[PDB]
Parts: C-alpha cells; structure tokens; sequence
C-alpha cells in the first residue's frame, strides 16, 4: 500500500539528519536545518519494538527430540516416522517464511504512513502561507525566526497573528497594481463634491 | 526561507526480500536465524555427558571386556556413540528387544551397580569358573562379560537349579540374563548332560517358559553355538524367581535406577570440552535467544526451532535511498 | 496502515450519535446537528459480518478423539502418539492466534480508510466555499437551511445556485477588521460617506 | 455552521490487542472461545452413556461378580471409567492384547448376550461345577466369572475333549476363553490327570496350539499358578471347533454386535445427568457454536476445535476514544 | 484499506483504453485522448509477476505416497496412520484458502494506491491552474495543443512559461461581471447613485 | 479540454473471492487448482508398469497358476493391483508378514529369477514328483506353486534331510519356504512316517526351530491342513542352512532385487496405454504446472500437492466495473 510518499514525491534521503528517522530543515536567514522529531518517531520505535518482541513470543522452543532405532520388519512404523518428521518440519519452515514476507511489506508501508501523516500535519496548520512547491518544501511569506519555526515543529502557529502582512505580502505578489496606480477611475475627485453635498446637507 | 520535510537515510547495504520486490536495501535490520556453533560438545547444566568410545550399549549393558575403561561411569547428560562403537556382543546371538531398552535408557540419569547373587556364595553345586570362550577373547586370555556368569556342570552330577530373589531398593531395577543353546546334541550332553532341559522366569507380570533349540548353523567368529539375551524391570515389593536346568546364563549384577529425564543416543564424533550451554546438537553447542535454527534437526535441550532455510532477515526501518 | 483520520487531525468521538458510525453535525440557524449516515456505515457493516462469516467458516469442526493406551513394550509407539498429538495442538493454536491479530490491524485500518474517504465526499462536493478548518469543520460563505444540509447528506448540491452570492461575499470578507473598521485607499468611509450623503438626499 | 464530521463512541472498555499495541478498546468485539461447562455428563442424542463404577473392562467382560452390577446392560453411547475402576481379572495372569479389544469395542454400540454351551447340556463327561476358587470369593462364597466355565475331571478319569461351534447370526460374534495352569505338576496331575496336556482352537483365520508350562513363580493372591485369556471375533457363516485335552477355560456366554462409531474409554467422575447435548469431555458437556475450544482435548462427537490459549477477542467496530 | 478511487470519486473504467491498466484521456483541438500510460504500469506487471512466481515458489512438489496395509490386529497403527494423514490434509487446505484471499485483498488494493497517486502526481505538477472538476478532470486555463499534453504525459510542464495568460486568463473567468464594473468594489455601480444624490441637492 | 485519468477495463466474467467480498468480478486472473486428468495409466519416464490382473501379489510371487501368464516379468515401474485380484493362496494358510513383504516390494525395480535347488540333481533321497493336491488344480489337474515344492518320501523311507545355499551374487537375495502340516496323525505318518518332526532355517540372523501341529478343524476349498509360509532377505557373503525332518516346502526359484526406490501398489481398474508423463494416480494421469492438485491424494511421481477445495482463483488485475 504505497502511499506515494517514500521514494514518491519526495525522492531522496537525508544523509545529514542523524537522530531520528522523520526530520525538519528550516532555512531562516541564520543557519539551516536537520533537527529531529523526537515526538512521532517515539511511537514508531515502540511499535516495531512491540512488533518483533510479540513475534519472537509466539514461536516456542522444541524440546529433546531423540533419533529413534528399529529393527528390520518395523518398515511400516518407520517410514510412518519419517513420514511425520518431514510434515511438520515442512509445515514450520513454510508458516516462517511467509510470516516473514507479510510482515515486511506491513512496516515498510507502516514509515510510509508515517511520512505522509507528518506532511499533512504541517500542511494544516499553516492553511493559505507559504505556497507549498516540489517535494514537501514551503515558503514563507511572512517572515519568521527560529521561535516560529519552533512554533511550527511544536505544531502552534497563532496564524491570525502572522495573517494579514503575509495576506499583504500574498496581496502585493498578486496585486493588479495597474488598476490603482495611486488616482484612476475619477472616482476621488467625483466623490468629494459628494461629502460636500453631504456638509452641505447636514448643516 | 524554508521549512522542507525529510527523513533519515544511511550508507546501510543489508537487503531484505519482500513480496513485491526482491534485494530491498534497508537502514536497520535484525536476523532471527542461527548459523554459528563451536565444533564442541560441553556438559548440559554442569554434568558430563557419558561417552561410550568404541562401545554399543549392549556391550556396555552386558559388559564386553573389551569396553573395560568405562566401567565405573553412573551418571551423565546424555550418551554419545561413534561410528565405531562395534565392540557389542562378542558371542553371536540375539538380544531381543533392544530398542525399547533403549528407550527406557532415555528417561533414566544415573545408575547404582551392584551383585544380585556373588559369585562365590549362592552356588554351591555346579562348577562356576570353568566355562569361557576363545571367540570373546581378550589380550589374548579368553575371557566373558563381566556381568553374567556361565554355568556348568560338576562333573558328570547337575542338580536342578531354583533361585529367587526379591527387590528391597525402592527404585526400579533391572535384571538382564541369557540363554545359551550348542548346535550339536553331542555337545549339549557334553556340556549339560540333560537330554530336555528348560528355564523359566516369573515375576508377578513376567512369565516365561524357555526351552533351548540344537541345529546346525555357519559359524560366526568361530562359533556355530547361539544365546539369546532377556531382560527384565522389577518394582519395590515384587519378587523374582529362576528355576533352570540346563540353559541360563546366569545374572552377575543389576541396576538400581533412577528418574531424571530426557536423555539421548545421539551418534556423533566432535569431541569433548568442558563449557556449559543450554542447547546441545551433534554437530556442537548453540547459544543465542533468537527462536530459529538451522544447523541440525537432532537436539538435546532447550533449543531453539529447526528450520530448512537460510535467510529470514526482517526489516526494522526504511528504504535506504540516497540522494 | 494509519490514515490519519481518527485520533489524528479529528480529535474526538462522539457519545451523543446513537444511530450509525459515521456522521455529521449541523450548526444552521435552528438546533445542532448528529444526523447519522446509514449509507456508507451499511457498506462497512456488511463487509465485517462477511469476514467474519468467513473465519468461521474456514476452521472446521473436529470429531470424536478419544486417548489410547499401550503396554510396557510399546513406549516407541505411544511417544510418537504424543508427538503427533503435540504438534498438531502447536500447529493450530499458532494459525488462530496470528489469524485474529492480522484481521484486528485490518479491520481498524477498514474504519480509519472509510472516515478519510467520507471526509473526501464531502469536500469534493464543496468546491470554494466553507473555508474548512480545525477538525474538518466548514463554514458556509452563503447561507442557508436545513434542505441545503439534506442535499449535501444526499450527495448534492447545485453548487451553480449558490456560487455566486457566496462568492461576493468571499471577495469582501478581508478588510472590515485590520483598522477594526477596514483598510481601503481613500475611499473606506469616503464613500461610506457618499453613502451618508445618498442617505442625506433621499430622506 | 459547520458540517464537522464525527465517528460514533461508547462508553465500552473490552481490549482487543493488535500487533502494534497492547490492550486497545474497541466499541464492539465478539469472542471466539469457549471456557463454561456444567460439570454434567449428559446423554447423547438420547441413549445413555453406561458407567462402569469400580469396574475394569476386563472384569466386566469376563463378568467379575463385584461387577455383578450391570448385569443386564446392553446399550449405550460411549463408556465411562473411574478412577476407582479396579477389578479386573480376579484371578491372576494375563489378558492378552487388552488394548486391541479396547479398539474394537470403541466402535460397537450394543449387543445381545447369549448362551454359546449351555451349563447342563453339552458337557455329560465331565465335573462341571466342582471346582472353583476362593480367590475370586463372592460373600466369601468360592466364586467364578459368569461368562466362563471351569472344567474338572470326572472320578479319575477324563476324555479327551472336542466341541464345535457355528454362527447363524449374520453379525460378528465375538468369543472368549483360557487356559489354566498350575505351579507344581502334582496339582497338574491332581486336576487334570493327565502330564502333558494341549488345547486346540481353529476356525478359518484362527489357527493355534497351545500348551501349558509348568513352574514355580511367587503366589498372587494366594494362587501360585496363572491363566491366561484370549478372544476371537468370528463371521457370519465361519464356524469355530474346540479341542481340548486338559487345561481349558470353556466360554458360557458371547456377544452379538452392533455398529455404530464415535464411542470411547472417557474416564472421569463428575456426576451423571440426563441432559441432551452433541459434545462431551471429561469435565462436563459444551453448548456454543463458536470455533473454539478450551476445556480439554479429549472430546467425543460434534465439539468446537481445542485450542491452549487464553483469550481470542476479535475486534469488529472503532476505538472508542472520547474527548 | 480502500482509498476509494476506483468506483469511487472516480466512477467507472475505459472500454476504449485498450493497451495498458492506467491511462489518460485528453481532449484538445484536435483529436481525442485514450492513450496509455506504459511507464507507471510496467512497475505493476512486474510487481505482480514476482508475486504470483513467489507464491508458486514457496509450495513445495510432493513425492510418492502409497497407502500402506495392516492386518486384523494393527488397529491402532492403522487409526494413527489415518489421523495423521487427515490432519495433513486439513493444514494444507486451511494454508491455501487463506493465502489466497489475503493476498487477493492486497492486490486489489495496490491497483487502487496506484490509480491515486498517478492522480497526486498529475495534480501536483499543475499549480493552480485548470480548476479540477469531480472525477479527476480540469480545464486548462491557457490553450495549448497536443505538446503541452504530451509533456505533462512526460512529467514536464515548465509552468511559468504559460502562468501569466493563464493568469489573466483565470482573473478574467473569476471576473463574472467584474470585466464590466471594475471600479475595485462595487463602486461602478455605486457612482451612479452619488450623481443622483448631486442632481437632488442642485436641483 | 482536460485530460481526465482513468483505468482498463474488459468484459471479461471471472470471478475472484475477496475477505470483505464475495463473487466480485476482476479483469484478469490465473488459475491454481488442477482437475484436468485422462482415464489412461501411461508409463513413467519410459519405462513400462506391471499388472496382475486377477493376481494377488502373494499369488504371483508364490506362482499360483492362475498367475501363469505374467511368468515371464522381470522389470515394472509401479506394481498394479485390480479390484478383481484376488488369487492369493490357493492352498489354504497364513502368509505371515505380508504386509512388511509388501513394503519391502516397495523399494525394488527389477528381477533376476533363478533356480534355486535344480529338482532334477539336489534330491537323490526322496520322491519329488508324488506331491500335488487337487485342491490347487489347473484346467481339472491337480497343480501346485511354481517357486515351491512340495516334498514326499521316498517308499517308506526318509534320510534327514540337510542342505545349505550360499550368496554369491552381489546383490541382495529373497527366499521363500513353507510348512505343511495335516490335521490326523495318521496322515502324518500316512505321508511323513514320523512321530515327531522338525525343520529349522539358520542363516546368522534369522534362526528358527519350527515344528508343526495335527488338530481338526473345518476344512477350506475340501481341505482341512494347513500350510504356513516365510520369507527372508539374504546378503552376499552370509548363507543360508534347511533342514528338515517331516514338513519342508522346498525354495526352487529365488530373486535378486534391484534398488531406485518409489515403487507403488496403486489399485484401479482404468486401461494401461502406452504415452508417458511424471504423474500417476488411481483415476489418471495428470500434466500441469500449477501448485495444487485435486484430484486423488495417492500419487507417483512429482506431483503437486492434494488439496480438498474447488476455487482457487487469484486476481491478478481490476475490478471490472463498466460505465
Ligand atoms: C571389538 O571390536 C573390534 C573392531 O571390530 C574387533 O576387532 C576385529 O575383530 C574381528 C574378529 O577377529 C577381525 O576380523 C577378522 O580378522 C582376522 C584377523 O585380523 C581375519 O583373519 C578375518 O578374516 C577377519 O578379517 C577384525 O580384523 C578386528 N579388527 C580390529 C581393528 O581389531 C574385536 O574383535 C571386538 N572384540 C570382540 C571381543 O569381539
Ligand atoms: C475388587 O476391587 C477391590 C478394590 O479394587 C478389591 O478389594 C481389595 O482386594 C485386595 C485383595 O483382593 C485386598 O488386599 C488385601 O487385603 C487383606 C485384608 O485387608 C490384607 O491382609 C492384604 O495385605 C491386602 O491388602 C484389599 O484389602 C481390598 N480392598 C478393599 C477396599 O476391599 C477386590 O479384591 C476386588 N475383587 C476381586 C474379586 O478381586
Ligand atoms: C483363482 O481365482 C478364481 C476367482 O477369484 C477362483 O475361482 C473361484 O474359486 C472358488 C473356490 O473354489 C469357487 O467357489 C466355489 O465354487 C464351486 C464351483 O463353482 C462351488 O461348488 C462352491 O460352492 C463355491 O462357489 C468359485 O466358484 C470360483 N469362481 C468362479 C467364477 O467359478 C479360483 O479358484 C482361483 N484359483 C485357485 C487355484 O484357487
Ligand atoms: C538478489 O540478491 C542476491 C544477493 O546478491 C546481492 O544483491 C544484488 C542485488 C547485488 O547487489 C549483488 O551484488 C549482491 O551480492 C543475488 O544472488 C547472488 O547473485 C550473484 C550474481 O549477481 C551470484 O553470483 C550469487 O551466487 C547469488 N547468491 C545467491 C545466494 O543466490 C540475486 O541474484 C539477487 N536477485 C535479484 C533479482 O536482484
Ligand atoms: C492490559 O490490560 C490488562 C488489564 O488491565 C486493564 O486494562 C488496562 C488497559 C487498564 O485500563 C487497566 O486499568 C485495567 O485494569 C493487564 O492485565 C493485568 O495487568 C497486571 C499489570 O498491569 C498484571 O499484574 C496482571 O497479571 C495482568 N493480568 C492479565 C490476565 O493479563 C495487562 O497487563 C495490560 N497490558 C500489558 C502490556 O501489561
Ligand atoms: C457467488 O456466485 C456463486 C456462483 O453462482 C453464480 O454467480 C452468482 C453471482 C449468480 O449470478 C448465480 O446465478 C451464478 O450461478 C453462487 O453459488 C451458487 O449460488 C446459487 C444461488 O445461491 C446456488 O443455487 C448454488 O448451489 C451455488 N453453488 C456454489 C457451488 O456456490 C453464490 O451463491 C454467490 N454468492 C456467494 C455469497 O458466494
Ligand atoms: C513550542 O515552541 C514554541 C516556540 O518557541 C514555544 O513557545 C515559546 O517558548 C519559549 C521558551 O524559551 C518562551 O520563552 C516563549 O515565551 C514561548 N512563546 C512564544 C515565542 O510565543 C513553546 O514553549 C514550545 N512548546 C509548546 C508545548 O508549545
Ligand atoms: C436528498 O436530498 C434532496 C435535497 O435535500 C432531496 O430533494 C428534495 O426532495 C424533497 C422531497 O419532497 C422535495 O420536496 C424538494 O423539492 C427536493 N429539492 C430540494 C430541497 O432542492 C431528495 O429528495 C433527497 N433524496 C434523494 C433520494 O435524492
Ligand atoms: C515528452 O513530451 C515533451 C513535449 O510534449 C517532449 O519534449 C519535446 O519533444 C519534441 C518531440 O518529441 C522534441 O522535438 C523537442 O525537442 C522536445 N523538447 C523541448 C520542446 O524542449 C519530450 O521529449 C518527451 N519526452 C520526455 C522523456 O520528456
Ligand atoms: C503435457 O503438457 C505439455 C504442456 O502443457 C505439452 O507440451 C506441449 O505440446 C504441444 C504439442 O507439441 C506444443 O505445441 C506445446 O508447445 C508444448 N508445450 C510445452 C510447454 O512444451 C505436452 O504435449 C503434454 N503431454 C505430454 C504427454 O507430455
Ligand atoms: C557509514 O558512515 C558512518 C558515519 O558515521 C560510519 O560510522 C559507518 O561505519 C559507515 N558504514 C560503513 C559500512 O562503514
Ligand atoms: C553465550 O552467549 C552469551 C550472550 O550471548 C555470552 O555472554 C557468553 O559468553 C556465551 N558463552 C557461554 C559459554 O556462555
Ligand atoms: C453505557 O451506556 C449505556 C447507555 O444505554 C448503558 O446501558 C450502559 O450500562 C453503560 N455502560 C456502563 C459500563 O455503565
Ligand atoms: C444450549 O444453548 C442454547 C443457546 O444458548 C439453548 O437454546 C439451549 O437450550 C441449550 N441447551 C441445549 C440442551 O441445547
Ligand atoms: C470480449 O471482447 C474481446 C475483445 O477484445 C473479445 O475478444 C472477446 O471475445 C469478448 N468476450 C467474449 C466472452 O466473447
């Protein structure tokens, strides 16, 4: 079940990010990222961990099983030995492989949905800023230091209070500035006898 | 600024095989599947495994002179055969049901020996020393297992023989004796002088009539005569009885048993060292937790499970993709 | 499989819906809302009762087995009757137990799949309105009644009939609180002012 | 308004455990396995199971008098034995291959028995009542198993014995008989008269001599000589001869037998009741239809899979998480 | 885990679509789509192919079993023989019904991962243009010819070489009556009323 | 324009089971279960089966003339019972150890049938040619085995019979013998002239002493004797010692027995033909690649594996849903 997010739009590993396994790289005008999620990748360590201690309790440990001897007109009862031995060791070695394999497929996809819930996560809180491009990387419009950014990595962003400026700096990248040039449409000087009608009227 | 999500990557090279894709390179892994063993075989829980050497079991049990070393061993892990444990029984016979005696072995851990009847006190009619043969020979003597007896006559004068005895030991013992049989009926009279001759045994669950056979037979090692072999377990209270004439192979010794469980017969030849482990196979010793194992079916001990594959590496992270 | 529906971005559940699994919960202008859907929770039940129709299916229903007895010549016979008794026993209470397990991740990753493809119908439906936010809670630009409620549970909504008051309303939501009365060039209580004088002339 | 979007919750606390996580509450689960029994050992399918009390097959079959009990049973289910279930042979020997006639009878269902050689009648040459031990004393009374005869001789002197036997039944038929013999051969000839002796008994697939031995063994129960016993099926048609010198055991009653399968040696002691169901283990009778079983392996007819496990909860709805 | 794209915001399948599993159909100046996507949709060929071969893999070939022969005295032997055989029988079948409906859920499922996430990755190579419609169809705000379509095909798309007429192209389907009064509100309308207001208080 | 995405589909109606889901219709699917088999039993990997016919295996290798035609064989790939195969023993008796003679067959390839004792030259003692009965007779006259022989007097005269054989052929030797004995002790002296008698087979490890028995019993086929049979493996080197006083069924053919193992007796009645495959069962012949067998579970050859289910389809593709 490939959610389309290792390897998918995100192409390539981090060789820089050393602690956990689900990072950050904020790129302020001081310094640049690789810092951790030591919160989310908790869970998926306690998971695992939980995965592989269950499957080693359910297998169990055999005990003294002795090789045993016949004389030369027990055939029948041998064979039906031999006959019993290979069953079962066919049936144990065919129940752990495809344990295995089972298994394999379910956690690779597991840090998939790891991947991609973080993503979403940090694409909700921060709704109509930073216009997010390529694979998983955003903008900015406002400008913040590293307290925002940790507001971020702590999933707070108070967004009305970052709204308005970065709606401006939205505005002022996607102004038709044309149309107001300061004076159009003569509407300013039009309107103004307008209020005096209007002093005129109230006195 | 910006603010671009990722995760870890590493210079792992570990492969995982999954279903949809083979050769999957993985940050972190974990085998669950043993390949190492020592070439040796250490005592289980600080006891010494007997070793017979060049010795079968019966040949041991009846005491082959030729198997002297071991005489005195009482206890053990478990009992170790070579392939060249041949010394068994020196006089060509048959010992009837040796499989389940076997089997008995392999739930008893230790032995006390001792005399059922001595040698010099509880036959005072027939001659006790004067019949050993060449073809169980030994450094030159010809010699006898040193845990039965031959009978004979005294001189051209047999009475018939009755003896009992009863078990005062609490524990279990076993009782082994032998029938012997010439093939000719001229030596039948030379050596017992009874035209008919009979044996019998009761117990109080064992009963049985033994009446000898004579006919001619290619010899083996020198010997065209027979005897077969028969044994027996008592309990605390029950009694024994022989009540012979001419054919018995008397008992010298018997074995006061004891519980302790599962004991094996493996047949193997790495050699004896002197560690500890909990797992004990015939190709060495194992020590690990994890729940496979590869190396050999055969085990003796807590061991973990026998399988017939090679890899089982199981993934515990993500796909090692560079960039 | 986490999709990252519940417990994930939508936070709680909900003692007071009774009827189904899956519903909704209407703020219009009269009373609250926990309407169930028996629509899609009906899909969901049907498919959990065919699984486990089907598990029980699967394992059998044994018949008389009765325990046997030897002598004592025949200890190679009853241990291997033993044997053949414990292996069986392991063999089986293995299957069922790592049966159950498989089909408990499955069935909760059913659920989380089926809240997340709910969630998807009901934005698709909406095109630019109801500016969602929170835990998947909207807003409705026009408004309107309990029958446009209806009409979105049954799956419509011709959107064309409200598109457009809702959407001159989305054009002057901004500027009416950035000055706490709204920052215009020139013209914001200006022609609020003409206004006053259109006011002044046709009293 | 809002159209905000909820999933149901509850206020249920029951845990299913998945493999990520321990101890997960589910809105609604459904168990799979059974633990609760009546302690009640009821019919199947209408027809009683018969208990046997202190009463071994082996005595039962032969008709020890202890077992006088069950005198007239002839139907059942299945068979039930106790821990007090005891007498057997009363007097000493050996039953030869008792488990294979348990085997047999573990798919009859019921019989009708019958006067193979009636008492009066097919014996005028013998002493047909005088001798029986006290070993097997009913009231301290000198007594005998009702299903056989022993056989005397008649004044110092004794014919040679031969009888035959045919079936007309068109059902198997199912035979029983032994042989005596004695420790000394002055009670041999003081019985029988005669110092050898032979039985005979052939049919088409039965083929044996037997002859007796005679040996001193330790007393049991104060006899110091045994019988053995043995038994035959026959067929439809096959007919049976007897022929007999001196050491006989003679049948007085056989079996006629029915089919009819799935009927076992369940020994327990938890009471009897007259319930109906179609399930039965030694700790009582199960009533569910789930596919799992936890009570005890040894079960008889239609019963739900045994399993060693504890708790098999199936998760079927959401995690009831409330705010 | 259904993430209910197939028959679901996507309805049904393409008859026409002859050569692959995952395809487009566009529907420019000229000529019509129904052309294949063979890149995403070998990953699938392949990926089932070494499922399919694995699975024939891990099933083992059996050798010569005979029935065996016992006289009337054996019967235990015999009922033994019976019982292992029968118990064979039933973990063999048990193993296969299993595999195969697990395995017939997970596939079904990949086809359904793959069908969304070509969807992801074409909508995430077009910004904010071609306003998507109901099941995965757009509009292509600025024209272009069967080249833009093969490039996106392609996974290129040079975005600003068409944004600026897309631009405007957009603002000016967003304009309703807006390309008619355009004095930045509702002002053109609003003049009029001011004159009105004048002419009263000169009149 | 758009470019709207979408997904093949067929008109393909096959359908595959799901968990959730059952009958649901897919694109493209494989087949894993296998019915397929023509009603023929073709050679195995070029070389030719046998069959009995009206022959049961103890019959044939007695050589019980109604198995006359199939004298000649020497080579099989799998022996064939039939339903009709029921000439066994035409002498009335007991074939002791069939069964382990049979699973001893199990494991040979071919013959090399050779006189034993040539009946013109090792008897210069008895008359050889006065013993036939008509109980075992050929097209009216009275017949006997073809591997056997019986064995007379010689006019009121018998020398004690001795005579060894020895190994000198490699490979490992299969002899059979047999011990009359009628049910009157005239006809005991009638045909033997001998109170008592005896035989006794030795070779190193199979000894015997056997001595027959004389008791009525119901005749079978007009007769009422008996006659047992046995049977012993030989090595090279050891030899082998008859001899025999009053009961002897002289070997006069033997066999030398080839290995290459998986040797069947599959019972049925379908025509041999003459093709060739891997795979054989009681109802045909089988020639796929897929992994699951369905047809009979007794096979030869390497043949998938039996299975007790009817649809094994796996989806490979969509859920072909039209518009
Ligand atoms: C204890 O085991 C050893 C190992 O088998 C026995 O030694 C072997 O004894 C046999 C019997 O004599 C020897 O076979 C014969 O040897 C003679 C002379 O060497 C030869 O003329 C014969 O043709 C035949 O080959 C064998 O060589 C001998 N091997 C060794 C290594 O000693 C020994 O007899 C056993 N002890 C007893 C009491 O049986
Ligand atoms: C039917 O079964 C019962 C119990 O299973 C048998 O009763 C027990 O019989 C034995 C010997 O027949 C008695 O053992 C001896 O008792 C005497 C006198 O007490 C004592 O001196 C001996 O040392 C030995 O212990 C035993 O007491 C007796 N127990 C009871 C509770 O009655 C009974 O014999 C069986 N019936 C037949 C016909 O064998
Ligand atoms: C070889 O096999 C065939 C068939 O399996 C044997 O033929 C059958 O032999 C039995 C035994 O004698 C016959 O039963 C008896 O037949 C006579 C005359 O028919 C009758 O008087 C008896 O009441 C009884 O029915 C049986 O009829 C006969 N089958 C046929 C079709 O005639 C044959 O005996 C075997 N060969 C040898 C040497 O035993
Ligand atoms: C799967 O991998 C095994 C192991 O080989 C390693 O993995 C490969 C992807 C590649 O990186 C190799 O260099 C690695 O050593 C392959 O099996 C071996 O293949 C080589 C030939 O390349 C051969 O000489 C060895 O004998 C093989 N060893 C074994 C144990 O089979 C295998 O070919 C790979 N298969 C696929 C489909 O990738
Ligand atoms: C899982 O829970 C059980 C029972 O605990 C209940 O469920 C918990 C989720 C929580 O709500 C508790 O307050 C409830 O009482 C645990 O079972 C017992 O746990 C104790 C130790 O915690 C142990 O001593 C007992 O022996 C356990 N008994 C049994 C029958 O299990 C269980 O331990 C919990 N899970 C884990 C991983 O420990
Ligand atoms: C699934 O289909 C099988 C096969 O029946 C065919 O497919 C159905 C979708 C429908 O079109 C039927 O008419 C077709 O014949 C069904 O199995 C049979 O069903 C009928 C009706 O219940 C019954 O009479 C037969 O005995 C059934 N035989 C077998 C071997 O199954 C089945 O009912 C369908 N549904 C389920 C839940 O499996
Ligand atoms: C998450 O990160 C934010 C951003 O830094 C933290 O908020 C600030 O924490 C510092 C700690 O030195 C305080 O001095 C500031 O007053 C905080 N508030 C601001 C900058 O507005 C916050 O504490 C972190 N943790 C949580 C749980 O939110
Ligand atoms: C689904 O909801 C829609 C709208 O909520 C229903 O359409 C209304 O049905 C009522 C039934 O009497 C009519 O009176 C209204 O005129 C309908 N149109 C509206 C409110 O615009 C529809 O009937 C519901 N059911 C289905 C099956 O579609
Ligand atoms: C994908 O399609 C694009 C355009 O639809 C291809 O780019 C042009 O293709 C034409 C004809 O194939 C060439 O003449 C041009 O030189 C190409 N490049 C331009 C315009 O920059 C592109 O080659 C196709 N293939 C791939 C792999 O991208
Ligand atoms: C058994 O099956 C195989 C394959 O199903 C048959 O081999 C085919 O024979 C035909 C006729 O010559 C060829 O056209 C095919 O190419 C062959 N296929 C393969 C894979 O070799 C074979 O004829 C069948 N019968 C026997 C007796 O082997
Ligand atoms: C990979 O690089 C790390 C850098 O810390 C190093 O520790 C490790 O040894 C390297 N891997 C190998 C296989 O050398
Ligand atoms: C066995 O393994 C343990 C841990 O793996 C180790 O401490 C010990 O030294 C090993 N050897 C012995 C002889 O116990
Ligand atoms: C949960 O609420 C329901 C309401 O119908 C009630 O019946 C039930 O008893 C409650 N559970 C507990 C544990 O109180
Ligand atoms: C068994 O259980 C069912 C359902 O619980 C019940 O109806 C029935 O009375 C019970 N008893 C018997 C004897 O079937
Ligand atoms: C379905 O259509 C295909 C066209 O490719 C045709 O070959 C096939 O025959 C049709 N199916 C049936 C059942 O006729």
């Amino acid at each position: 079940g490939l959610f389309g997010a290792i390897a998918g739009f995100i192409e390539g590993g981090w060789t820089g990010m050393i602690d956990g396994w689900y990072g950050y790289h904020h790129q302020n005008e001081q310094g640049s990222g690789y810092a951790a999620d030591q919160k989310s990748t908790q869970n998926a360590i306690d998971g695992i961990t939980s995965k592989v201690n269950s499957v080693i309790e359910k297998m169990n440990t055999q005990f003294t099983a002795v090789g045993k001897e016949f004389n030369n007109l027990e055939r029948r009862i041998e064979n039906l030995n031999k006959k019993v031995d290979d069953g079962f060791l066919d049936v144990w070695t065919y129940n752990a492989e495809l344990l295995v394999l089972l298994e394999n497929e379910r956690t690779l996809d597991f840090h998939d949905s790891n991947v991609r819930n973080l993503y979403e996560k940090v694409k909700s809180q921060l709704r109509n800023n930073a216009k997010e491009i390529g694979n998983g990387c955003f903008e900015f419009y406002h400008k913040c230091d590293d307290e925002c950014m940790e507001s971020v990595k702590n999933g707070t962003y108070d967004y009305p209070k970052y709204s308005e400026e970065s709606k401006l700096n939205r505005e002022e990248i996607d102004g038709v500035k044309l149309e107001s040039m300061g004076v159009y449409q003569i509407l300013a000087i039009y309107s103004t006898v307008a209020s005096s009608l209007v002093l005129l009227v109230s006195w | 600024d910006t603010i671009c999500v990722g995760y870890h990557a590493n210079n792992s090279t570990d492969t995982v095989d999954t279903v949809l894709e083979k050769n999957v390179t993985v940050t972190h892994s974990v085998n669950l599947l043993e390949d190492s063993h020592n070439g040796k075989l250490c005592s289980l829980n600080g006891i010494a495994p007997l070793q017979l050497g060049k010795c079968n079991v019966a040949g041991w049990l009846l005491g082959n002179p030729e198997c002297d070393l071991l005489l005195t061993a009482n206890s053990w892990s478990y009992i170790i055969e070579t392939s060249n444990s041949e010394n068994g029984t020196c006089y060509p016979g048959e010992f009837i049901d040796y499989e389940e005696l076997r089997e008995q072995l392999s739930s008893v851990s230790s032995f006390e020996k001792f005399e059922i009847f001595p040698k010099a006190s509880s036959w005072p009619n027939h001659e006790t020393t004067k019949g050993v043969t060449a073809a169980c020979s030994y450094s030159g003597a010809s010699s006898f297992y040193r845990n039965l007896l031959w009978i004979t006559k005294k001189g051209t004068s047999y009475p018939k023989l009755s003896k009992s005895y009863t078990n005062n030991k609490g524990k279990e013992v076993l009782v082994l004796w032998g029938v012997h049989h010439p093939p000719s009926v001229s030596e039948q009279q030379s050596l017992y002088q009874n035209a008919d001759a009979y044996v019998s045994v009761g117990s109080s669950k064992y009963n049985r009539r033994f009446a000898p056979e004579i006919a001619a037979r290619p010899k083996v090692r020198g010997q065209a005569g027979r005897m077969n072999y028969y044994w027996t377990l008592l309990d605390q209270g029950d009694t024994i009885t022989f009540e012979a004439t001419g054919n018995l192979i008397a008992p010298w010794y018997a074995f006061a048993l004891n519980k302790g469980s599962d004991s094996g017969i493996i047949t193997s030849d790495a050699p004896v060292h002197n560690c500890d482990t909990r797992c004990q196979t015939p190709h060495g010793a194992l020590n690990s937790s994890l729940p496979f194992q590869n190396v050999h079916p055969i085990t003796i001990g807590e061991c973990p499970k026998y399988v017939k594959s090679t890899k089982l590496r199981m993934a515990t992270g993500l796909r090692n993709v560079p960039s």
